[PDB]
RNA sequence: AUUCUGUGAUACCUAGGGGACGGGUAAAGGCGAAGGCAAUCUUUUAUGUAAAAACUGACGUCGAAGGACGAAGGCAAAGGGAACAAAAAGGAUUAGAUACCCCAGUAGUCUUUGCAGACAAUUAUGAAUGCCAUAGGUUAGAUUUUUAAUUUAGUCUAUAAA
RNA sequence: AAUAUUUAUGU
């Protein structure tokens, strides 16, 4: 600011203060949300070796795979209820 | 006739950019007299010293949703004035 | 009438839920020891 | 942008006498001192328009 | 006016704790290791919490509970001591700096592209 | 956004585990009794309440299982019609 | 030339079932759910019916039977069929109660809709043929234009950016020429109105010499101007220089088809008492109370903000069913939405009371008992 | 072709803004180009702190200039620039997708509005 | 008088479990108020109509906003998913590469949001800052 | 364990210098003859795709050889050198351990100019043309009563006749 | 949720 520049660092973005409508432990909550949503622990993860890009396409086909079977999984098991409750 | 109706949208291109030529500049003077004006120490509200103290911040998409969905609440008399002229423009091609 | 008889089973609901969650904040808070 | 000189022209008319200050219908409510005002704001603002649109359209300034 | 920081570092083989000043100059900068904890047994999750706990006790002794009116946590990867240090700032022990706490923030180091990296290990 | 999959022709359609698996409530209550221990100490007084409420639990019978879900029936039913059909 | 077979099926009944008509414009900017969807504005697709004698046996002129567990049972035999036969060989359908007891229960009040008019409260019914009405004629004037209900041109104001700019790429640009034949046909009178009176002391309408001769005089008065482009792309008015153009004209006709009653100018000639002062009351729930601002009051299974004037000022867990107060609904009218709004306004007390006598839940009857 | 930059100059002093925007603004128009607009921005925080010429700067004077001229001009317009020792850095980018119709109707810098194209 | 406010710590907790937003002339019937309409199963406050198509703006000719960027970046600066922005495969390109254009040309932060929209957001007082240490 | 550290390390900061790398977006996605190609601005470059008209009027496909291009590694010369890492060497493990694991580490990876031409250089499937029944996704367009349906050129699952 | 000691032989 006027007197005291800001500190603009990547940890700044990743900040969460506490306020009336939220408590320290209530600010933890939603850093670990937030962190969570942005995977910086598989991140950590995947950077603490190196993965040559054959490696990595073929690891996200079968990452990106699952994902969408678990999702069109899901939606045989609802679309299941559903005719369920019709009767059929 | 096909070959005429890109002409006349080609044309109506050149109309339009012919309307906003008011503003551009092509002269030195004009260039002189644009930043002298506006190049002021004292200009954002001062106090202020940028842009974003005189408008408080860029337009975000906020508010760009709460222009349709929020309000519909006057400014649709501030905005159809726009637009008719725009469709009236389009069909007469005069540039109203 | 059969609004009221709807409407009853959410209170119920509304009231068990409210229940849980306040019962989920005494045990979020750390309260092992009492001095 | 696919233009041509006679095109291009032909559109420098075409804006300048659409919006050519439209003088009144009668001559005794029009008086000179606002009506040639007009005059010498328009032909000074379409001179101006004639310069930038020939830079703009100029094919030198154009890319491969 | 810039608050304290207490700065939690934790990775796989140990866990760091440094609280700083406002102008970020290291007060109490200490490790699992500095509590006697040898080669392997500075990993576990009670060696990090113990570690807290020490830090917290040796802040009251330099009385800092009544000193520091604004502090910030900063938590750094992802190790065992990331989530011990935090129960001991959430309980009994941390009961005087709670109310001080207005900030919590993560400073996990990542990289862009960056250097390269080990090549993968065979185990087995 | 893309909309879920249609599932390919599968040996069957079935969830590995029908029944949520219901935490053992009192190894909740046990790792808070650990909590008290090592904040305060192991032979001290506010740990009372809490060991107390870690000898309410195996004092109390366990509930009863609860009835057997029969969502991997239905979903053999409309296995043919929901994914493209069935293999082997 | 049809054949015998095709003959019957186009004059069959499943083959009268309407196309599903678009859900009730929303708000494009903005968010929706993703799975939970509740009751529509209105309704989109059809509700069925069959005999007591067939529902039985779960026939309902469908592909299939449809199964007795979820159509039987209930007083009013209701079904929406979405899709006479989808990818699972079943007719995926649901109860159309929902809706088309809402239509019974609106018919319960006795109210006709009409015209809304920005606030000496007249009332003007939709049904008339000064405003109702859709055909015209190239003889209609601006003034005319403001009766009618159904154009066919959009309206500026709703069109959200995007829209507006394809409208002008494909429905306004192309119309430049024969634009300007419809200003020569309107020259042709300018020219024969100075034969107003040639005979009392037109022209073949091609004239390139006079089109422009007129719309460049017209850049000095940009108001007549919008006033003959309208005319062309059928806009409804949006300056006042009058049919409630300030949210737009409504998507669908004003009645909606809920109610065809043209007044509620009548007195309700009670058995005993004689003829009523006002009408009978209704009872209406209450959601979303003040203490999120404002109150909601569900009047006959649409919601409508509370009365202008307690149970609605906060939320009371202690009141059984809900809290409930009776109220008379004063006026109605459909929204540019599509919605059906009703201007509620909260009820007398003696008539609650004599409206509980025939109920027979009044506690003290009016009637013999009341010595005063 | 139609451009735009994003000149970011030393706080502080304004003369040092104004000496630079006719620097390259003379030099656009004698090549033959056409200056659209140019919209004074004041100073604010940078992206973050960086250091330029042996001064750590922590916010610049911003300042956009939208022009049309020729390839020559531009290499050499934002040559001078990242030459000149005043500008904290520069951001050159070309404007529309090359058509007439997207090129006729950019005008002035908005700030509260998108350039609708 | 700690007992009205009783009453109402109570009504604003119920008020939170009437997770829908009444409008006027919403049609609601009786199963409308059940726990199974009201609990919300809805997982997703998905975004629709495509925003960028429905505004009719150039993504790419708007590099300069920076409210704009900081909307299609989470607060750590890593851009949207097609999920939350809710955009066409086509769309999502143009902003994506609004966004690099930006953080690359350097004059928006690739780790948060501008700091200029940091003092405006809460946290403003306990923004941080950098003691001169001198 | 070798190793770093009292010549003050790790940890937390401030101020400078230096190299290569490319987080999210990201998808069954797209682009080129293939090899292969993923931060960014400007400049520059040949095909390909959709719809309408217009134009040339068989001008087409395949193609030995020659020539050109051709991954990583490698040779040669001049630069660069943070990080990673063949080799060489040391510490462990083990009956032994060149090895798998660890402390470190040179060529080399990077820039420029040449040589080299070998790959699971793969769709284990040469290129191209005509033709054969459907369904559910998906990519870039077009048309429409643009809500949703038709349609052109790709790609991917599951089938019919075969 | 990113764990990882050692296991040779069998006309
Ligand atoms: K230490
Ligand atoms: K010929
Ligand atoms: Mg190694
Ligand atoms: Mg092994
Ligand atoms: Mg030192
Ligand atoms: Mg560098
Ligand atoms: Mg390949
Ligand atoms: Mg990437
Ligand atoms: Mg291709
Ligand atoms: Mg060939
Ligand atoms: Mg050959
Ligand atoms: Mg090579
Ligand atoms: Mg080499
Ligand atoms: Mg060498
Ligand atoms: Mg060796
Ligand atoms: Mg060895
Ligand atoms: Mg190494
Ligand atoms: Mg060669
Ligand atoms: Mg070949
Ligand atoms: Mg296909
Ligand atoms: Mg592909
Ligand atoms: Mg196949
Ligand atoms: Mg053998």
């Amino acid at each position: 600011q006027q007197e005291l520049n800001i500190r603009l660092r990547p940890s700044t973005g990743r900040t969460f203060y506490v306020s009336g409508h939220q408590d320290f432990a209530g600010a933890l909550k939603l850093l670990h949300r937030t962190v969570a949503a942005n995977k910086v622990k598989k991140d950590v993860r995947l950077q603490r070796f190196h993965e040559r890009p054959a490696l990595k396409r073929k690891r996200n086909l079968r990452e990106r795979w699952r994902a969408r079977f678990k999702e069109g999984f899901k939606a045989a098991v609802n679309r299941t209820f559903e005719l369920k409750n019709q009767g059929w | 006739e096909k070959e005429a109706m890109k002409s006349e949208a080609r044309r109506d291109a050149v109309v339009q950019l012919y309307v906003a030529s008011k503003n551009f500049i092509v002269d030195e003077k004009e260039l002189e007299e644009h930043v002298n004006k506006h190049f002021t120490e004292k200009i954002h509200n001062a106090s202020g010293r940028s842009i974003w103290d005189s408008q408080k911040n860029p337009i975000s998409m906020r508010e760009l949703r709460n222009e349709f969905s929020g309000f519909n609440t006057t400014s649709a008399a501030v905005k159809t004035t726009v637009r008719q002229k725009n469709v009236a423009e389009e069909l007469t091609g005069g540039k109203l | 009438e059969l609004e009221n008889k709807t409407y009853e089973s959410w209170k119920k609901w509304a009231t068990t839920e409210i229940a849980r969650q306040e019962s989920a904040r005494a045990s979020m808070y750390t309260n092992v020891v009492d001095n | 942008y696919l233009l041509n000189k006679d095109e291009f022209d032909s559109a420098i008319q075409y804006a300048e006498h659409i919006l050519k200050p439209i003088k009144a219908e009668d001559r005794l409510t029009a008086d000179p001192e606002k009506e040639d005002e007009e005059a010498r704001e328009h032909a000074a603002r379409h001179a101006k328009a004639v310069a930038a649109l020939e830079r703009i359209a100029k094919l030198e300034h154009g890319g491969a | 006016d810039e608050p304290y920081h207490f700065h939690i570092y934790s990775h796989k083989h140990n866990t760091h704790i440094t609280v700083t000043k406002p102008n970020r100059d290291a007060l109490i900068s200490l490790s699992c290791g500095n509590l006697g904890f040898k080669k392997s047994n500075r990993k576990h999750y009670d060696s990090a919490y113990q570690l807290g706990a020490y830090v917290v006790d040796k802040m009251h002794q330099m009385n800092l509970h009544n000193k520091i009116k604004k502090m910030e946590v900063v938590l750094r990867g992802f190790g065992p001591g990331r989530e011990a240090v935090i129960k001991v700032l959430l309980g009994n022990e941390g009961r005087m700096l709670r109310s001080s706490i207005v900030r919590v923030s993560d400073a996990t180091r990542l990289k862009f592209g960056g250097t390269r990296s080990k090549k993968p290990r065979r185990l087995g | 956004p893309n909309k879920p999959i249609r599932l390919p022709p599968l040996k069957q359609l079935r969830v590995r585990q029908a029944n949520k698996a219901e935490e053992n409530p009192c190894i909740a209550v046990m790792s808070s009794v650990l909590a008290c221990w090592a904040s305060a100490g192991y032979n001290s007084a506010g740990c009372a309440t809490v060991e107390n409420a870690l000898r309410a639990c195996m004092d109390a019978p366990k509930p009863a299982p609860k009835p057997n879900n029969t969502i991997n029936y239905h979903l053999s039913r409309f296995q043919e019609r929901l994914t493209q059909g069935k293999s082997k | 030339g049809v054949s015998p077979g095709g003959a019957l099926l186009r004059t069959s009944r499943m083959f009268s079932l309407p196309p599903v008509i678009p859900p009730p414009p929303g708000n494009k900017l903005q968010m929706i759910s993703e799975r939970a969807s509740a009751t529509e504005a209105y309704p989109t697709h059809q509700v069925l019916t069959t005999f007591e004698s067939s529902r039985s046996r779960g026939d309902w002129g469908l592909k299939r039977p449809l199964p007795l567990k979820s159509t039987t049972g209930t007083t009013y035999p209701m079904v929406k069929v979405k899709e006479m036969d989808s990818l699972e060989q079943i007719t995926d359908f649901t109860s159309g109660t929902q809706h088309g007891l809402t239509l019974k229960k609106f018919q319960a009040l006795n109210i006709p809709i009409s015209t809304p008019s920005e606030i000496r409260p007249v009332q003007r019914s939709v049904f008339e043929a000064d405003t109702d009405v859709t055909a015209f004629s190239p003889d209609e004037q601006i003034q005319e234009a403001e009766k009618r209900w159904k154009f066919s041109g959009p309206w500026l104001a709703g069109m959200t950016p995007g829209e507006f700019k394809e409208y002008l790429a494909k429905t306004v640009r192309p119309k430049r020429a024969e634009f300007r034949k419809f200003i020569q046909k309107k020259i042709a009178a300018q020219k024969t109105e100075a034969a107003n009176r040639e005979l009392q002391e037109k022209p073949e309408s091609i004239t390139d010499d006079e089109v422009t001769e007129y719309l460049r005089r017209l850049r000095n008065d940009n108001q007549v101007l919008y006033d003959l482009v309208g005319q062309f792309l059928d806009l409804a008015p949006l300056k006042p220089p009058s049919p409630y153009g300030g949210r737009g004209p409504p998507i669908t006709h004003p009645s909606a088809g809920i109610s065809y009653l043209r007044t509620a100018a009548y007195l309700n000639n009670h058995p005993i008492y004689g003829p009523q002062k006002s009408h009978p009351p209704v009872q209406a729930r209450v959601l979303k109370p003040r203490r999120g601002n404002d109150a909601k009051i569900g009047v006959a299974g649409f919601v409508a903000d509370g009365p202008l004037g307690s149970v609605m000022d906060k939320f009371d867990p202690s009141i059984e069913g809900g809290a409930k107060l009776w109220v008379n609904v004063d006026k109605a009218t459909v929204d540019s939405t599509g919605r059906v709004q009703l201007t509620v306004s909260d009820a007398k007390a003696t008539d609650v009371l004599i409206a509980k006598e025939l109920i027979g839940d009044a506690r003290e009857p009016i009637f013999g008992s009341a010595p005063k | 072709m139609l451009y735009e930059t994003i000149g970011i100059v030393r706080p502080g002093n304004i003369a040092e803004v104004k000496e630079l925007v006719l620097t390259a603004g003379k030099l656009i128009l004698n090549q033959g180009g056409v200056i659209r607009d140019i919209k004074n921005w004041g100073t604010f925080l940078l992206p973050r702190p960086i250091s330029t010429n042996q001064q750590r700067h922590n916010r610049g004077h911003y300042f956009v200039m939208r022009y049309d001229a020729s390839i020559a001009t531009h290499e050499e317009v934002r040559r001078t620039m990242k030459a000149d020792p005043r500008v904290i850095r520069t951001a050159n980018v070309k404007l529309g997708d090359g058509k007439l119709e997207t090129l006729s109707r950019f005008g002035a810098i908005p700030w509260r509005s998108l350039e609708e194209a | 008088v700690q007992e009205l406010l009783q009453s109402e710590v109570t009504s604003n907790n119920y008020m939170r479990m009437m997770r829908r937003r009444w409008n006027n002339g919403d049609v609601y019937a009786p199963r409308d108020l059940s726990p199974y309409e009201m609990k919300g199963r809805n997982g997703g406050w998905v975004e629709a109509a495509d925003v960028v198509d429905e505004l009719g703006f150039s993504p790419l000719d708007n590099y300069r906003n920076f409210s704009l960027i900081s909307d299609y970046i989470t607060p750590f600066g890593r851009i949207r998913h097609s999920k939350e922005t809710g955009l066409k495969p086509v769309n999502q390109r143009k902003i994506a590469k609004m966004v690099r254009r930006a953080i690359g040309l350097g004059i928006h932060p690739s780790v948060h949001k501008h700091p200029e929209i940091l003092k405006n957001s809460n946290g403003r007082h306990l923004l941080p800052l950098v003691v001169p240490k001198g």
